[PDB]
RNA sequence: GUAAGAGCCUAGCAUUAGUACU
């Protein structure tokens, strides 16, 4: 379902939510940004060429919650394929662990296939995903000027 | 041109590597030499490091900030001039030179959106008011008078003075507005309040009021002007009250 | 160590010795006069006329040396009087070590070669 | 030292808001060309 | 507080004895007094030491002792040849390069897909035999009592003349460095097959298919680098002919599947049709 | 001075913009961007040609521009 | 800030104690829990309290190697300690004397366990493969 | 008879 | 015109004004105006004291 | 560009093709937004933007950087404006006792630290001696795989300082450099510049000084 | 929020000016052959040192004003002065590059601290630790173990001589000010400054900090600023101008802030809410030049009372409040609120 | 996120016959006990 | 006449790493 917002504080972009191949994740995403849980909640893990984790509000980046009470199951295809710059996927610890905490991929990573639910891409401000990508970070990727998202919702 | 030119070269640079290390931080003068050599020879990587070893000796020079700054605007490297311009701006932001041509190098490109986001810090650190003025002109300049008025808004808020507001209302003179004029000189008043009572405003006051063919008006102006205003004051109210009449 | 080290000959600390108390009473002079230079100009003045301030404080010292009254026309009162005072400096120290060695001299007490010229 | 192999004590500018990759292009290129220039020209 | 060492110079055994002298020597490459660390890799093995300072390993991520990069085990060159990256601006001079180090104290390598070329081109079991002692210069000149005995090899030295003469700071930096430069012209060989003197042929051999990839898997493989005329396979031969219709795409497709790729899996061969 | 530069300074501005920018030239590389915020950093699209623009510019500006006892006196009878 | 819900009165909720010189093969509580006995390779048993310092009052010698187990006896002011050195040993806690030091096992007494209903009695099982009972008196 | 002891508070060192 | 700066294995040459002296430091003790020996007194008193002692008995008159 | 599950066959190829970025999951040729993902992605990241609730940017990035990451840099106009607020005796109350208690230790400590090194360190009479001991580390490497100490994960490392000879000199010798940049720079939060006057600008006109 | 906005903030409500009674210059010593340059009180408050550009330390009698003691170890001028409270220690410093420890059980130096590479200006003992803190022309502060002479530190980072010193238990322990007009707060433990204040124009040749409250006065010849710790937030301007380089300052329990410029000026101001109650100029003794009467120096006695200044026509001047002056007989330089809308 | 730079360097205490006793069980034999706990080494 | 240095030829101090093939 889609066109859900992200205002951070590098810029404003907006992410559709796939409907079809992943139903479990897209819900969860999309009413996660309506209960206002992805405010603040800054930008910890930012890897050039690679991501730009987000979602876990304790700034840990160790748990995000959902809204079915904790983990749920992936929605990997052979039709979802990470293969840009841009795809909205779900970070997860394994197989069939994911949380809240998303990322949006800033080059194509093959090596993600399989393992992390994609549910959606970037429909507006690839500009901000680029200048967020080269964003200056530490020896953990943690951006070293906070990365917040002023608020999320949908639209 | 051939490695007879990278051993003159070699020679040369070593000549400012030795004059450098004597004379580089007692007295200034030499890293602007070093500098723009290095920028003869088209090595920008070495003349940006010169210009860095400037700076890093003393970074409170404007001159040295603008000439580095220009270096980089001269051979089109905007973005490394738009980073030294940053700087320059964020470590002397009381310099208003600085901003002055940070500005005029991002409207030079037709960047006006930055240009309007420079003149934003600029008005954050407080300037004069030919910074607000400038600011004003700036958003004429591309004929955006909403911009211009809520710059005028901040500009007379933020300054408050009998010159910003015989400015403001001038601007609306100009900009078309006649009834908006003397909401100004009025606005003034209540908001100015006190202080507002001085001879420029009320000569001000009168001669808006007169071209606006208002004499009644502005006979009540320049009265209420004698009235309120110290007759010590008064001798130039007065005659010019008398060139009124 | 010095063999297998080198000479640490590098910022370590020169001591004020006998032979340098003179040259460095000056620069700590000129430093000081910089001091109040720097201080005492005005916000947009530029800064480098100390140079000839220095200069001033220097004729000013063998003017009085040579019981010279100095009137530069154009100097301005704040420079004049930062000048007086530390040529004053300088001729209270200048005395008071004339009067000290001359004690020395008068007692028998060792004095340099040189001492004996220049307290003369 | 060799002033034309190493950037004699390099102090590279410090990283801004705007990226600079391809100023940096620009310069190697600029240093790449060698177009004939007298003496003068080169001290001004 | 630990050699940052290729796991190849740690030897087999994993126990290490090793011994910590610190400021026991000078950075092969920043000419500075640092730690070293002494060890013997296993028992067939000398007793090597770390050559370089530990930042100065930790820059460009290769090992104290054998100047190797960490990932991949080829030298700065080949590593720095497949990374594309700029020759080293890093000064050679010592007041250069030790200031450059007092800067860095006081206030690119990690995060690479991992290259083919590299891991094309490197070893997959360790060179355990370059932990093992020299060789014996007085059984080369004929002259070693020892017997065999010998701490030192007892053989004769088999290298290329002009190698054995490398310079640490040139194996570190990636200039001149005989070693790469061989691997590199190796490469250059396996990169070079022969586009044969018969402009017209066409046609690229594809040999050494397992079955399981199909005619179509291979078309997969060989649209991308220009226009097919035909495909044929034989699985007989386990082999394949794919004719193109430009010359050039042919000359692309040997180009790029000349060093051995692997199609979903299957080592396979190019030859030119 | 700095009003008598500063003025020079305006000279220079409103002259800039009067020779090598015009309202719709302006006014339509806005109609391609929405955002004239929290874009800071990115580079905007503007038309190659602004950038030799402001360096002709202001090379422009640079077209328009014993011994050592002569200069010394040479400052007295200016002054004295 | 964290705030999180102390439990005990310990200064901080994560407290280690160091002092010993060897491997530490056993430790002990006291009955009434303000009392620690730990038996180091060092053949030494350090007496530290629970609250308010950790202060080692007391590092108890006397046997010549490890001393690999300890407890305490009921009531907390009697330890038994046992050990390589093949010789198992009665302390007093407040002390710092040793009581009673039983040495009957040929070869390292690895474990013991003091009755805790009825009788100062331990037993000591050591490498001689013999497990044997221990009266006090 | 104070001992040769100290207790220090610490947390504990993570290994990831 | 510009001083030197003074910015900061270790070298082994040993100073002889640099061997061990005067290795433990004197503190004022009780009778030397130790810290808290002096909140105790009111230095207003003794201060006021002294000075009117001072100023009277240099005037030489009652 | 086509939307959702409105793409099959529709495939893009130039930046133009993906509206404002993104890329598709759905396609299973690898896109490029922006040029984003072409090979490395340049050289030395750039500093970011902080944007407020309101929309406020912050560029103190700039100026917060090396070792002015660690301390108070004052960047804006607020830090010249009095502080009515803060005039109170109560608002300018020295630390608690036990607060200046903990710091007079740590410090001691730290400057006895520091000092102890100046003095042994430096002092050469300290006689030399024996090995410093055995250390055991764990080390795991970055890379392990089955080949790699023959199949073990892990290595024990015993680490054993060696002993230097008493009569080897000093081994090193000391080399010179010129002191570094320093530290970055600091914004000069200055009032606005006070006008010289031409005649303050002749009042300190300094005639040449003739000898 | 703005400096129109803080202008009217200000304008209601500034702290008023306690009432201080004025200070009256009750005594002139002579007797020093050059400028007094520092002061220093002893803890027990009954003698002051004052040492001169005639490079002698003086020992006076704090009641009488008597010279008990005449202390000559320096080479040239003595800069700094500092008594020390738990040792019965004096430690000075000169434009001889030397720091001396001075036994006061023996009257002599015992330690000496080398290592400035120039004249030394500013000394500071570390109230709690056995550590001083000199800075001089090398724009350096050397942090100096007080027994074993070793420099523990070198604080690093600013440009000019390091004019004016602050030691304090709390973190920062030690405030420089320079002549590269700006304010150093140092971490002791770190060797690194934890900020860096560039509000003032001029150089800060005077520190002081309030005896009771986290806040120190900065000042220059265009403005004595008031600070915050231990962060170093700007809180004021003093209300008015001395258009003076201030060589020194001094603060007071009473909260009078007692400033003395290069021109023999002295204004007592009201700490916390920045208002002068007085001002005065100095009169310099028979001989001198009345360019020759700058302000070198200036203590309290320790409970506050006397003032005691170290001169440039080489006298020592004590100061002592009118204090049988009452509000109404005697209230000084009167206050208007900063009612101005201004430019920060 | 690692400790040292290729790889997490870790404090270890064990007795040291047990340094000694696998490191020759591996060094001169050819195959020990893994330092891990994971079963033994090599060959 | 100092005595300084630049260079030329020939000119005995430090080092232990690195050497591959489908
Ligand atoms: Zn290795
Ligand atoms: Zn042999």
């Amino acid at each position: 379902a889609p066109l859900v917002q992200i205002d951070t504080s590098m810029g404003s972009f907006t992410v559709e939510l796939y409907y079809k191949h992943a139903p479990r994740t897209c819900k969860n995403f999309e009413e996660l940004a309506k209960k206002g849980y992805y405010d603040g909640t800054i930008f910890h893990r930012i890897i050039r060429d690679f991501m730009c984790q987000g979602g876990d509000p304790t700034g840990t980046g160790r748990g995000g919650e959902s809204i079915y009470g904790g983990k749920f199951e992936d929605e990997i295809t052979r039709d979802l394929k990470h293969t840009g710059a841009g795809i909205l996927s779900m970070a997860n610890s394994g197989p069939n662990t994911n949380g809240s905490q998303f990322f949006v991929t800033l080059a194509p990573t093959p090596w993600l296939d399989g393992k992390h639910t994609i549910f959606g891409r970037v429909t507006s401000g690839m500009a901000v995903i680029k200048r967020l990508g080269n964003v200056q970070t530490d020896n953990l990727d943690r951006p070293v000027t906070e990365v917040k998202v002023i608020r999320a919702r949908p639209v | 041109d051939p490695e007879e030119l990278a051993e003159y070269r070699l020679s040369k640079r070593k000549q400012f590597e030795d004059l450098v290390r004597r004379v580089g931080r007692f007295n200034g003068g030499v890293w602007v030499k070093y500098a723009t050599w290095e920028e003869q020879q088209k090595d920008f990587r070495r003349a940006r490091s010169v210009w860095e070893r400037c700076l890093a000796i003393e970074y409170r020079n404007v001159s040295m900030w603008l000439k580095y700054a220009e270096m980089e605007m001269r051979h089109r490297f905007v973005n490394h001039a738009r980073n030294v311009w940053d700087r320059a701006v964020s470590l002397l932001p009381r310099i208003d030179q600085l901003w002055y041509k940070y500005i005029h190098m991002e409207e030079m490109l037709g960047n006006v959106a930055g240009a309007r986001q420079v003149f934003e810090r600029w008005m954050r650190f407080e300037p004069d008011h030919t910074g607000w003025m400038a600011y004003i002109k700036f958003e004429l300049r591309y004929n955006e008078v909403d911009r211009a008025r809520a710059i005028f808004e901040r500009y007379i808020q933020i300054l408050p003075t009998v010159k910003a507001w015989v400015r403001y209302a001038k601007f609306e003179m100009q900009n078309g507005e006649v009834g908006l004029a003397r909401r100004c000189y009025e606005r003034a008043v209540d908001e100015l309040g006190e202080d507002a009572q001085t001879e420029e405003f009320f000569i001000k006051f009168a001669e808006f009021e007169e071209k606006a063919r208002e004499v009644e008006r502005a006979r009540a102006i320049y009265r209420y002007a004698l009235d309120h205003i110290p007759k010590a004051s008064a001798p130039s109210l007065y005659q010019r009250f008398v060139a009124f009449e | 160590a010095r063999q297998f080290e080198g000479r640490q000959s590098k910022g370590i600390a020169k001591t004020v010795t006998k032979q340098r108390i003179e040259s460095h009473f000056d620069l700590e002079l000129r430093a000081a006069v910089m001091h109040d230079i720097l201080d005492m100009m005005p916000e947009g003045v530029k800064q480098n006329k100390a140079r000839t301030i220095l200069q001033h404080l220097s004729e000013a010292w063998r003017c009085w040396k040579a019981n010279i009254p100095w009137k530069v026309p154009g100097l301005p009162a704040p420079v004049e009087n930062m000048i007086l005072r530390y040529v004053k400096q300088k001729a209270d120290w200048w005395t008071n070590v004339a009067h000290y060695n001359r004690e020395r001299i008068r007692r028998g007490a060792t004095v340099d070669k040189t001492v004996c010229r220049k307290n003369l | 030292v060799d002033y034309s192999s190493e950037v004699a004590f390099e102090l590279k500018p410090q990283a801004g808001f705007y990226s600079t990759a391809d100023e940096e292009k620009t310069t190697r290129s600029m240093q790449q060309e060698f177009r004939p220039v007298t003496v003068e020209e080169l001290e001004g | 507080d630990m050699p940052i060492v290729c796991e190849t110079c740690l030897g087999p055994n994993p126990f290490v004895r090793m011994q910590r002298i610190e400021f026991g020597g000078t950075c092969h490459i920043s000419g500075r007094p640092y730690t070293v660390f002494r060890w013997r890799p296993g028992n067939d093995a000398r007793y090597k030491k770390t050559v370089i300072c530990q930042e100065v390993a930790k820059a460009k991520n290769v090992c104290q002792v054998c100047l190797l990069d960490l990932e991949y085990g080829l030298p700065v060159q080949v590593r720095d040849a497949a990374m594309g990256v700029k020759p080293d601006e890093e000064p050679q001079s010592e007041v250069g390069k030790e200031y450059k180090l007092q800067m860095e104290a006081d206030a690119s390598y990690a995060a690479g897909r991992p290259n083919e070329m590299l891991q094309k081109l490197q070893r997959s079991q360790p060179y355990y035999k370059r932990n093992q002692a020299r060789v014996c210069s007085f059984f080369a000149k004929g002259q070693c009592t020892r017997g065999a005995e010998c701490p030192y090899r007892h053989e004769l030295p088999t290298a290329d003349p002009a190698l054995a003469n490398q310079s640490y700071k040139d194996r570190y930096y990636g200039t001149n460095d005989p070693v790469a430069a061989k691997m590199l012209k190796r490469v250059d060989e396996l990169n070079k097959l022969t586009p044969p003197e018969d402009t017209s042929i066409t046609t690229l051999y594809v040999g050494g298919v397992d079955a399981s990839i199909t005619e179509d898997d291979v078309r997969d493989a060989f649209y991308s680098f220009g226009e097919l005329a035909s495909v044929r396979k034989m699985d007989v031969k386990s082999c394949a002919f794919v004719t193109y219709t430009t010359r050039s795409a042919a000359e692309k497709a040997a180009e790029e599947l000349g060093g051995n790729p692997l199609i979903k899996g299957a080592r396979v061969k190019l030859m030119w049709g | 001075a700095p009003e008598n530069l500063y003025q020079a300074h305006l000279k220079r501005a409103e002259a800039g913009v009067a020779a090598a920018y015009s309202v719709e030239d302006y006014e339509r590389a806005k109609a391609a961007d929405p955002e004239f915020s929290l874009k800071y950093g990115q580079q905007p699209k503007l038309p190659a040609a602004n950038v030799e623009k402001m360096v002709a510019e202001l090379q422009e500006r640079d077209r328009k521009k014993n011994d050592r006892n002569a200069h010394f006196n040479k400052k007295i009878q200016r002054a004295f | 800030k964290e705030g999180i819900t102390r439990t005990s009165n310990l200064s901080a909720p994560i407290i280690q104690l160091s002092g010993h010189a060897g491997e530490v093969f056993s430790m002990r509580f006291s009955p009434d829990g303000q009392c620690i006995a730990s038996g180091s390779f060092d053949k030494t048993i350090f007496l530290w309290r629970t609250y308010d310092e950790n202060e080692n009052y007391n590092v108890i010698a006397g046997h010549r190697n490890a001393v690999l187990e300890v407890h305490w006896f009921t009531d907390g002011e009697a330890l038994l300690s046992c050990s390589a050195d093949k010789t198992a040993r009665c302390w007093d806690a407040e002390t710092g004397a040793p009581i009673k030091k039983m040495g009957e096992h040929t070869a390292v007494v690895n474990s013991c366990c003091p009755l805790r209903r009825g009788a100062k009695v331990f037993v000591t099982g050591a490498d001689d493969s013999t497990v044997k009972v221990w009266d006090m008196r | 008879p104070g001992g040769p002891g100290i207790g220090r508070a610490v947390g504990r060192g993570m290994p990831a | 015109w510009a001083p030197a700066i003074g910015g900061e294995k270790p070298s082994v040459q040993q100073s002889a004004k640099n061997l061990p002296g005067h290795t433990k430091l004197k503190f004022r003790q009780t009778g030397q105006a130790a810290e808290e020996e002096l909140r105790a007194k009111d230095l207003r008193a003794e201060l006021e004291a002294k000075e009117r002692k001072h100023f009277g008995k240099q005037s030489g008159t009652d | 560009p086509p939307p959702y599950l409105r793409r099959k066959g529709w495939v893009p190829r130039r930046a133009e093709d993906f509206g404002d970025g993104g890329a598709f999951p759905e396609i299973h040729v690898a896109q490029y937004p922006l040029d984003m993902g072409k090979g490395s992605t340049g050289g030395k990241q750039q500093l970011a933007i902080s944007v407020n609730e309101k929309g406020e940017i912050n560029y103190d990035a700039v100026v917060k950087q090396g070792q002015n990451k660690d301390r108070v840099v004052h960047s804006d106009h607020g830090a010249l404006v009095p502080k009515v607020d803060r005039l109170s005796k109560e608002a300018l109350a020295r630390p608690d006792e036990e607060d200046v208690e903990k710091t007079v230790a740590e410090t001691a400590a730290a400057l006895e630290r520091v000092v102890q090194g100046k003095l042994s360190s430096v002092n050469p009479t300290k006689l030399p001696g024996g090995p410093g001991g055995s250390t055991l580390i764990k080390y795991t490497p970055a890379q392990q795989g089955a080949q790699y100490a023959s199949g073990a994960g892990q290595r024990i490392i015993k680490m054993q300082d060696l002993p230097v000879d008493p009569l080897e000199p000093p081994k090193f010798r000391h080399v010179k450099v010129p002191r570094g940049p320093g530290s970055p720079p600091v914004p000069v939060l200055h009032s606005p510049p006070r006008p010289l006057t031409v005649k303050d600008q002749q009042d300190w006109k300094i005639p040449p000084s003739i000898s | 929020n703005s400096s129109a906005a803080v202008s009217r903030r200000i304008a209601s409500k500034w702290p008023r000016p306690v009432w201080h009674a004025p200070w009256k210059m009750y005594r002139v010593i002579s007797g020093h052959l050059g400028w007094v340059r520092c002061v220093a009180v002893d803890p027990s408050n009954e003698w002051f040192a004052t040492g001169s550009a005639d490079r002698t330390i003086k020992i006076w009698d704090l009641a009488s004003g008597q010279l008990k003691l005449t202390l000559t170890g320096h080479i040239e001028q003595v800069t700094g002065l500092a008594v020390s409270s738990r040792h019965p220690y004096m430690f000075s410093c000169g434009l001889d590059k030397m720091v001396k420890c001075w036994d006061l059980e023996q009257n002599k130096v015992i330690r000496s601290y080398h290592g400035h590479l120039s004249g030394v200006y500013s000394i500071a003992l570390h109230p709690n630790l056995d550590v001083l803190m000199t800075g001089g022309r090398d724009s350096v502060v050397r942090v100096w173990d007080m027994r074993t002479k070793v420099q523990a530190m070198v604080l690093s980072g600013h440009d000019q001589t390091v004019c004016s010193l602050l030691a304090q238990a709390p973190d920062p322990q030690v405030i420089s000010g320079s002549h590269d007009s700006t304010i150093r707060l140092w971490d002791l433990r770190k060797g690194k400054a934890s900020a860096v204040l560039t509000h003032h124009k001029k150089s800060i040749r005077a520190l002081a900090m309030h005896p009771h409250e986290f806040a120190f006065a900065s000042a220059s010849a265009e403005n004595i600023k008031k600070w915050a710790l231990p962060d170093g937030d700007f809180l004021h301007n003093m209300l008015s101008q001395q258009r003076a380089i201030i060589n020194s300052m001094a603060i007071n329990q009473d909260g009078v802030v007692a400033t003395g410029g290069d021109n023999g000026s002295l204004w007592l101001w009201d700490w916390r809410s920045g208002h002068c109650f007085q001002q005065d100029e100095t009169v310099v003794q028979p001989g001198s030049l009345e360019s020759e009467g700058a302000l070198y120096d200036m203590t309290f006695d320790m409970t506050g009372s006397r003032l005691i200044t170290a001169e440039g026509d080489k006298t020592v001047k004590m100061w002592k409040e009118v204090e049988d002056a009452t509000p109404e007989t005697h209230p000084g330089l009167p206050f208007r609120p900063p009612k101005d809308i201004k430019r920060f | 996120l690692k400790n040292h730079f290729v790889g997490h360097v870790e404090d270890a205490h064990m007795h040291p016959i047990h340094f000694e006793q696998q490191y020759h069980n591996f060094h001169a034999l050819g195959f020990g006990e893994a330092p891990s706990g994971i079963g033994v080494v090599g060959k």
